[PDB]
């Protein structure tokens, strides 16, 4: 109503409404380069451009006309109007229904349409998630500060808690993994929250390690 | 872009090639058939010594017989992705022996 | 030291354009075989593509659904009731019934 | 002025394509021999 | 004289090549609609 | 009747309508180079170019004209004319008739024509196509997560399916060809939807490869 | 009548009729270069030219003249007219008779017109053609791929025939041609429609190439 | 280690302008032979290029098509009528006749 989006589709008329003494800015895709662009009645619009934006004002009461913006792969059909001319209040241009600014949404093609329920990562335990709590751990030392408290996961990312080994403060750990036991270990992406280390995608072997000393993590083999 | 040689190619003066595409190449996700299977490539390369045993020719021309005329920009690889096409090196020691050694 | 050329041919000189001796009839107006392939894994998925690709509709009306097994890929017949009668032959161990009520087909326990 | 007097006083590396092919009734192309 | 000589390199006329296409290329303004 | 496609052909007379505060362009093939061109009584039309597209409007009322366009290959002859002069309201144009934009559609030529049914990848079993169930596998490992779940082929594309190994979260490889067992593989077109790896094209040995473990498949030999 | 071709004789008056407002442009050939060119009554008319066209339009209703175009090879006289000059709308100086384009056609010597029925190559059997079935074919293996359904000929051209050899997607050759039967090969001009390959002459030997696998295809002389 | 020259003739001197003793007779006028190619595959594809190449409508009315055998490559005349008489006892063990009606080709299966 006031800030508009559009969504792009070759070959429409979209409605810009000005007031006049009021900009409105168009806000083109900051990915393609602006061509050329050409408005009819050029004498009665005070319009400049800064790379992708296009501010616009009129200069009189009557200038309505179109502007075209030829891009590098897209092509745009403004059809110009001028809606609030004798407002005194700037709430009274509002209800006449100005635009302020206008931006244009892009789609994905529907081929890729034919190929939502809240994030991804959630470390809770949802209703509805199939969780697996089989896991070992396997260090030198007997009673660590770098053994987890407690490693599951959703099938999706493994969850590594490590919220019951209190004392030492610095105790927070880099985790690797690794296809085999005693294989070469390489490297996941990682998110924290809190205790916890959460890490994309779930593996046979995950490598805790804080220095010297290291801990194993085997996941247990589907009987 | 697969296609089988047609003119045997010999680097010593630089010229222009041509070899016939053999199997059909699709789109992005396969919805057209874009090159067919009998178009021309059409491409060419430069003298010089060859001190790796391997040839470096840029392909820029198909000509569909669907009746089509594009000009990509395609450097020649290896059948398995390696950059430049693998020759037959032949250092010519019949001739450099036999001119002085008599 | 040289330069191994193409390769050559040789063999015993065949002829091309050659006529058999045998009438292979090929068909004209081919209709449409109700079978099983191996990619639907389960009951409920190939009998929503018996019901698709023949312009009827399905109820399926078990609790649960079974998946394909080993004397399914026998079925091969251009007639649903004669499909729909080899398959309630198979599941018949976990009182599956299917049968055809003349435009839909019915997935109901046995009586 | 007016609106209809004011409208005429106021306004006084490389690239890749893929174009058809053109005339090939009488096209000797690149790469005949 | 014979020191003057470059060597070769030849690639005989069957041999299967392969190509890399290295920009994008539209056939959009050929295909039928 | 807004934006006009045109089909080129050689020598026709393609008429452009336009409006008295209204540009309207008219956008040649990208491909060729603009040589030159002119128009009739100039001083009545203000046309500016950007090297493929010509944004047109009048000067006055009565400017109707001719334009010639001579590219490298192509020629157009415009008949330009003025149809909306009046207006008050830009609705009043489009019903009068003016074109906002012209753009030409170039076909090929017709001893090629001589020479549709949906999309040619369509991942679906399709009631008028005929596949091939018949493929094996080998590999070292007795059960790996690298073994397909199901492989078929429509005759052009080849459809391996891994959509049943679901635990490892990376198990997604690189496809290749080959021609015989033994042989030396070479490269193949792949394109992806979801779970389910599509090869361009029907081959006799497709490899299968995630680093140090492989799984070939062998397309068995029609009896 | 509004786009009208001449046939270039030498001395011979070739008429052009303008009108008043509009451009018409005389087109010469694109291979020799115009030397120099002179009109009577030159302030009568604008005349620009660009490299081998010349935009005529006159500036009042009676500036009647030749005008005399003198290129490397070719010599014209034209004979400038106005023919409209009163017309507010375009269509009635179509009817008055001007010309939007002129062009000139070449035609060769008549020493070489004393020296048609369809095109030379089609893949069709045709009602009044002598066809040739007798081709033969020897490879190493027994059945391949490589190996073709039909070879035959018009006489002009050799129409190898590859349709039945369906399921290798990638199966198309090179043909070579050779003159024994184990020659050297040359190269050969190929244009296909398909499936079929269509090679440019009859050979007593064709070469049919995909890498390692080869088969020839002799052509059995005439009894 | 001189360069090689052209290759050189040699021979008999038979001379060119021989008239023959055979006076080979050049027909004027040909007409169009009814006979079967090995390009066009099947039954229908033959009969559908003898309807054109005759200015005839083909009547097919078999539910499906079959191939070109051996004993087609016999058929080489200038009439339509015995043309489709030789055809007829090729095929006579699939039960396909083939008739002209006058001006248009019936094939039916045999009575």
């Amino acid at each position: 109503q006031v800030v508009q989006e559009y969504e792009y589709a070759p070959d429409r008329i979209y409605q810009v409404r000005t007031g006049l003494g009021i900009t409105t800015q168009v806000e083109l895709s900051p990915n393609e380069k602006i061509l050329d662009y050409s408005t009819g009645f050029t004498g009665g619009w005070e319009l400049t451009r800064r790379e992708n934006v296009f501010y616009l004002k009129p200069k009189n009461v009557d200038v309505d006309t179109n502007m075209m913006i030829r891009t590098a792969t897209h092509s745009y059909i403004l059809e110009l109007k001028v809606v609030a001319t004798d407002w005194q209040r700037l709430e009274q241009a509002k209800q006449a229904g100005v635009q302020y600014k206008v931006v244009f949404t892009y789609p994905k093609d529907t081929s890729f349409n034919n190929v939502k329920n809240g994030p991804l990562l959630n470390a809770k335990i949802l209703k509805d998630r199939r969780y697996y709590y089989d896991y070992d751990y396997a260090t030198r030392t007997k009673k660590s500060w770098l053994i987890p408290s407690r490693v599951y996961d959703d099938g999706k990312f493994t969850y590594i808690n490590m919220d019951l080994t209190r004392f030492p403060t610095g105790n927070f750990p880099a985790v690797f993994a690794r296809e085999k036991e005693h294989a070469e270990d390489f490297l996941v992406n990682t998110t924290v929250e809190g205790n916890t280390l959460i890490v994309h995608g779930t593996y046979p072997f995950l490598v805790v390690r804080h220095g010297d000393n290291v801990v194993g993590l085997r996941r247990n083999k589907q009987k | 872009i697969r296609c089988i040689l047609e003119t045997r190619i010999i680097s010593d003066f630089g010229g222009y090639t041509s070899c016939i595409v053999t199997e059909p190449v699709y789109s992005i996700n396969g919805h057209n058939l874009l090159l067919p299977k009998g178009s021309k490539m059409l491409g060419q390369y430069s003298a010089g010594e060859p001190t790796s045993h391997r040839l470096q020719v840029v392909w820029d021309r198909v000509t569909t017989p669907t009746g089509l005329d594009v000009t990509l920009m395609g450097p020649g690889i290896d059948t398995l992705g390696s950059s430049g096409h693998p020759g037959n090196y032949n250092a010519h020691w019949g001739n450099k022996i036999a001119s002085a050694l008599f | 030291c040289a330069t191994k050329p193409a390769p050559d041919f040789g063999g015993r000189w065949k002829h091309v354009n050659h006529f058999d001796e045998a009438p292979t009839e090929i068909p004209l107006y081919t209709s449409y075989t109700y079978q099983a392939t191996p990619m639907d894994g389960t009951l409920k998925t190939m009998l929503e593509r018996w019901a698709a690709d023949s312009n009827m509709q399905l109820s399926y009306n078990l609790p649960s659904d079974y998946t394909l097994i080993g004397p399914v890929s026998a079925i091969s017949t251009t007639s649903v009731q004669q499909a729909a009668t080899e398959l309630s032959a198979v599941y018949a161990a976990q009182g599956v019934s299917v049968s055809v009520s003349a435009n839909k087909l019915l997935v109901q326990p046995v009586p | 002025p007016t609106l209809l007097e004011r409208r005429i006083l106021a306004e006084s590396g490389p690239v890749t394509l893929a174009k058809p092919i053109s005339n090939p009734d009488g096209l000797l192309v690149r790469g005949t021999y | 004289k014979s020191g003057r000589r470059p060597a070769t390199l030849t690639i005989n006329q069957g041999t299967v090549l392969n190509v890399y296409v290295a920009k994008d290329v539209d056939f959009s303004a050929v295909l039928p609609k």
